[PDB]
């Protein structure tokens, strides 16, 4: 909740500015442990080419 | 009156003074026409300096804005120079190194230094700035250099894109050296920064394919009946092979009412080549003493 | 004088490009010793055993290697600055990357930088422990947030 | 993909087919390509079974910008007799004009050809247009195995297919020939260490001091320089890579070195020309070699072999401690034909 | 757990040689012969499973969670620590004056 | 010429006695290069006595010593033992500061006050 | 730098083979191989 | 302008049509001399002190 | 103390270290 006020509401061009001021909203960083099909829904939504 | 005085805001040595008492007489372009000058206007080396790469074009377009003054005395403290008025009958005298030899009757040009940049480059380091001077040809040899420097430019981008393009020997000797009447001579073109000599091209490429466009045809069906039948002593670069485009275009039959309208518009954009093979100002020499080496001649600029 | 007073010149690129940095950097000590070439890259290999990648690797393993950045962490923020370290001070060039030394070219080594992303890869002699504690508990007061 | 339509009206006329590549940036990042606009691309294919040269084209290279995204091309194909053969390498070298830097890029024609598969007169003004629409075919490389799209633009053509001439008996098998370039410089090198082996044979299995270093005075130390040689063995015959040193050398017309890496600590820099050095081997001449300032490195540290080939085709092998082993590449005939006509 | 489990060192948070050598005797051995790295920020990590330059988390980041206190006002400084040191996000701290 | 002369006398200081006499002395160095004989003259500038200069001409020459002296473990030929010889050209007062000049450059010394005194050659080694 | 002082008994270039960085790189290697 | 200009005659490009400009030369102005701004009924206006006139021929340019 | 450089200082090499590192290098081609 905090870290969506900081973050701001607008938008630099598709990609919001929450992706882009800290890293704990940026979901190109993963969380060290995937059980599921991550992998596939970080590259559908993706201008950074993984 | 009209005169300019140099400050030599230092001082200045015993060989310098002997180095710049044997270039009496020359021509060098200045900054401004102002009576009192300093040191840093009168180099052509302002743009032409060592640590850099030079840039024979931007240095020769540099030429044509500046105003150009004769030397008369070198003193240890300054340099008193006489100016050149812009319609102005003056005297120059034949100092400079690689002796041509002029006549009454002929068409000056002033060029930056192709043949040797060391020659006219003198090194004062008691004000830390070196002096360059430019050299006065007629307009036989202003041409031909401005010629030939291109086709290095053309042939240059070739090889260092590729070499496998260009074979490296005959780079050499026909990208740099000047044909001219019985002497040969070699460019100093080696590093050189050809950035504003592409912005030239890029403006030839332009006003030639215009050229290529509206040729008329009769002046191709002459080269045909002329290239394989009659052996004419300056069509022997062409030998009986003709180039095979020349032939591709035959395929139309002849139209004088609509040749008119093409000589007239090639005629044209003939008349604005005179704006890329530029030279700087013009000397009319109209009297010339080869026993003192001293012409006479009329400014005009642009 | 405040930060966004002081933000025409920060954001600019000239402040965000090592390819300007690492030139300087060349002509300043030209034949650097690529000594270890401990943390630089990822060599993959085929193997999904992880126990087949984890036994290689520590089996007769009897040198260990720090590397440049490993040995900053723990340094504090008056030993960097004292005249008997060269070696960490020298790679301390600029703020926002962290530099190293490449093997590349020849058998001379060359100087390369990976961007730090984050406020907490600045080391502790630059950024101590009680710094990042004063810049959180500054988070907590803008947002409001309740523990 | 301006790219595409620039070649076709410069490139175009000089060729027979233009394969029309787009490379996506997981080929960019196996073969490090770094997308600066200086960059000066040149294409020539090495035919099979015939001799082995065409000419050298330039051809342009645009980044995409965003469906794919990457680096924009056009290879050229050339049907040499009215058909295209399977497999011919269309070779790629990527290099910028000042700095230093030269890649080799190559692809194979079945890779590109089964891709292509589903009164004032007036005067005629035709630009370049990317009107044409593109149709986005996959294609996989045989070399490093990164996947690279073909462009196939609409325009006796739908009639027939693209015209291929398989190879006929007797034949090597198409593992050997795709890999001819790796199985003939390979035994090339297999040979050159052949006769860095028998020197010592000759000599008495020692290594002999050719330049003027101090060696501090321990046994673990002496023993060491002795597995340098016998890695600089293991390294030197699986090295098959067409940039080699001797292969420059016998592609002169300058001593050419190339140091190695060791153990795999270091990558291979290979084909470096020491210029203004004259090996002739008289001891005037290392003092020459040991200004240049990889050689210091090689002789003083450790872990770097250092090969460096005269213009007559003998090499010597400096090891660190100033200890060197001269050995020769034998090169008939035959073979600086089928070198200087694929290679130079 | 050594009939059933294997450690894998693979991030800078979670590569910890005190509970690596619990879980292979091998572990036990390299930590016990040379007790240089005994520390999180020190320990050597395999190169198939990591490169530090080439990372997000990238040192100093691992040494600053081995010496908290576990401080409620810890937690938030972990917050503001993956903090995008960049262009815009110095907007983002300059309108609330951070 | 000032690429002949190699002074002797060069201290940080890191003290040496003054006195009325440093002579200049000759030098001559058999030696090969190319495989082929041929032969170095240079000079030598101290006031340090006989009995000491044999011993710093020696440590100057010492690479020159051991380079030729690695083709004799094949060929031991008597003649080619001999090395050097070192002859006295005569006196300079002490403190006279020799004066540098150049000519077409060629950088050249002067001696005030130079007293001549030929002595004949010694073989060192 | 001269061709008649070549073999100097105290050259300028000396021999320095740190032999723990050398066993890392034959044991990582043979790995390897 | 050349640009806008071939687009709307990309199809019909008669002879005639290939002709765009020309520079004349009007006369020269010496240095140290700046133009004074005046606004005439408003009309802002440049004013020239001893602007010397000469005349050139029209040189097409393309 | 150091070595002087002379060209006449040898390192023998073993003969069968010379051929198990032959066998290597067929190995990995």
């Amino acid at each position: 909740q905090a870290l969506l006020k900081l973050a701001g509401h607008e938008t630099v061009g598709r990609t919001p500015i929450t992706h882009l001021v800290s890293a704990l909203l940026d979901p190109h960083l993963l969380p060290p442990f995937a059980y599921h099909d991550v992998f596939t829904d970080l590259m559908q939504k993706s201008s950074r080419q993984p | 009156d009209k005169s300019i005085v140099v400050n030599l805001t230092s001082r200045l040595f015993a060989d310098e003074l002997a180095a710049l008492q044997s270039k009496i007489g020359s021509v060098l372009p200045l900054g401004d026409c102002h009576r009192l000058q300093n040191i840093q206007a009168l180099g052509l080396g302002c743009v032409c300096s060592r640590e850099t790469s030079p840039d024979y074009i931007q240095i020769m377009q540099y030429l044509s804005k500046c105003t150009l003054a004769v030397l008369e005395e070198v003193r240890p403290d300054s340099l008193r120079l006489t100016r050149m008025d812009p319609s102005d009958n003056l005297q120059i005298k034949n100092v400079y190194a690689p002796f041509f030899q002029w006549d009454s009757n002929t068409q000056l040009a002033v060029l930056p230094p192709l043949f040797s940049r060391k020659d006219s480059t003198i090194v004062l380091e008691s004000n830390g700035f070196d002096i360059v001077f430019p050299m006065v040809v007629p307009q036989q040899l202003g041409h031909a250099i401005l010629q030939q420097l291109l086709v290095y430019h053309i042939y240059s981008k070739i090889s260092a894109g590729a070499p496998g393009d260009v074979n490296m020997a005959e780079l050499d000797l026909y990208t740099t050296n000047v044909s001219f009447m019985g002497r040969t001579y070699r460019l100093d073109v080696d590093n050189t920064d050809p950035r504003t000599a592409l912005r030239v091209l890029d403006d030839l490429s332009m006003y030639l394919c215009i050229l290529s466009a509206l040729v008329p045809r009769g002046c191709l069906r002459l080269l045909t009946a002329l290239v394989r039948h009659d052996r004419h002593p300056l069509t022997e670069v062409f030998e009986g092979v003709v180039p095979d485009e020349v032939t591709r275009i035959d395929l139309d039959q002849l139209s004088v009412p609509d040749d008119i309208t093409r000589m007239r518009v090639m005629f044209s954009y003939l008349q604005s080549l005179s704006s890329i093979f530029n030279l700087g100002p013009r000397l009319h020499v109209y009297a010339y003493s080869a026993e003192t080496l001293a012409a006479s001649c009329w400014y005009s600029p642009r | 004088f405040g930060y966004q007073n002081a933000l025409k010149s920060i954001c600019h690129p000239r402040m965000h490009n090592p390819t300007q940095s690492a030139q300087a950097l060349n002509q300043a000590f030209p034949d650097p010793d690529g000594g270890h070439g401990y943390g630089l890259r990822y060599e993959q290999t085929p193997n999904m055993n992880l126990f087949r990648t984890f036994h290689q690797y520590y089996m007769g393993k009897n040198v260990a290697f720090v590397p440049d950045v490993a040995q900053k962490a723990l340094v504090t923020t008056e030993d960097l600055l004292h005249p008997t370290s060269h070696r960490l001070l020298r790679l301390e060039v600029h703020p926002f990357f962290d530099f190293f030394v490449h093997p590349c070219p020849g058998a001379r080594g060359s100087y390369r930088a990976t961007h730090r992303t984050m406020v907490g890869n600045i080391p502790q002699p630059l950024a101590p422990r009680e710094f990042q504690e004063s810049r959180g508990a500054q988070f907590d007061a803008v947002t409001n947030m309740t523990h | 993909m301006d790219a595409h339509a620039i070649n076709e009206r410069y490139v175009g006329p000089r060729c027979h087919r233009l394969a029309h590549v787009v490379l996506p940036r997981t080929f960019l990042l196996h073969h490090a390509i770094p997308l600066e606009p200086e960059i000066i691309f040149s294409t020539y294919t090495r035919f099979s079974r015939s001799p082995g040269s065409s000419r050298r084209l330039v051809v342009c290279g645009k980044r995409v910008l965003p469906s794919p995204s990457g680096l924009a091309l056009s290879l050229p194909l050339f049907s040499h007799d009215g058909n295209f053969h399977p497999f011919d390498i269309s070779v790629l070298r990527i290099s910028c004009p000042g700095s230093n830097l030269s890649l080799t890029v190559r692809f194979l024609y079945l890779s590109l050809v089964v891709a292509m598969g589903a009164p004032p007169v007036r005067l005629s003004f035709n630009p370049v247009n990317a009107d044409v629409p593109a149709t986005w075919r996959d294609a996989t490389n045989v070399y490093s195995g990164a996947p690279y799209y073909v462009c196939v633009y609409e325009r006796e053509d739908d009639w027939l297919p693209i015209p291929l001439s398989f190879p006929e008996e007797p034949v090597p098998p198409p593992p050997s020939l795709v890999f001819m370039d790796d199985l003939f410089i390979n035994t090339k090198q297999c040979d050159f260490v052949d006769t860095l082996e028998a020197a010592c044979r000759t000599q008495g299995y020692t290594l002999r001091q050719r330049v003027p270093v101090a060696i501090p005075r321990d046994a673990e130390i002496a023993d060491a320089v002795k597995s340098h040689f016998l890695e600089a063995c293991l390294v030197l015959r699986g090295l098959a890579s067409e940039a080699s040193a001797w292969i420059r050398a016998a592609t002169s017309p300058a001593c050419w070195m190339d140091v190695l890496g060791l153990w795999e600590s270091r990558p291979h820099t290979l084909g470096l020309e020491l210029r203004g050095v004259n090996c002739g081997g008289t001891d005037g001449d290392w003092l020459e070699i040991l200004k240049q300032p990889d050689v210091q490195k090689t002789v003083s540290g450790s872990l770097v072999a250092c090969v460096i080939v005269t213009p007559a085709l003998e090499a010597w092998l400096v090891l660190p401690g100033g200890f060197a082993i001269k050995g020769r590449y034998r090169a008939s005939k035959e073979d600086l034909v089928f070198i200087r006509g694929r290679y130079g | 757990a050594e009939t059933m489990f294997y450690p894998v060192p693979f991030n800078k948070l979670y590569a910890d040689p005190l509970v690596a050598a619990t879980l292979h005797p091998l572990l036990a051995n390299y930590v016990t012969r040379l007790p240089n790295q005994r520390n999180a920020v020190v320990f050597n990590v395999p190169s198939n499973l990591m490169a530090e330059y080439e990372e997000w988390h990238k040192s100093p980041v691992a040494a600053y969670a081995a010496s908290c206190q576990a401080t409620p006002g810890a937690i938030s400084a972990m917050v503001s620590m993956h903090q995008k040191l960049s262009a815009p996000s110095f907007i983002c701290q300059a309108k609330h004056r951070m | 010429p000032c690429d002949m002369l190699v002074d002797l006398d060069e201290s940080c200081p890191m003290r040496e006695p003054a006195g009325l006499n440093v002579t200049i002395y000759a030098s001559l160095v058999y030696l090969r290069v190319n495989q082929r004989p041929s032969m170095a003259l240079t000079f030598f500038q101290s006031g340090k006595g006989f009995a000491e200069v044999v011993a710093m001409i020696k440590d100057h020459f010492t690479d020159v010593i051991r380079t030729k002296y690695i083709q004799l473990r094949h060929e031991l030929y008597i003649n080619r033992l001999v090395f050097g010889a070192v002859c006295t050209l005569g006196t300079v007062p002490f403190d006279s500061h020799p004066v540098h000049q150049s000519l077409n450059s060629l950088p050249v010394l002067v001696f005030a006050n130079f007293e001549a005194a030929c002595g004949p050659w010694t073989v060192f080694l | 730098t001269e061709a008649g002082r070549f073999w100097a008994p105290h050259p300028e270039n000396v021999l320095f083979i740190h032999k723990p960085t050398m066993e890392e790189t034959r044991r990582v290697a043979l790995g390897l191989r």
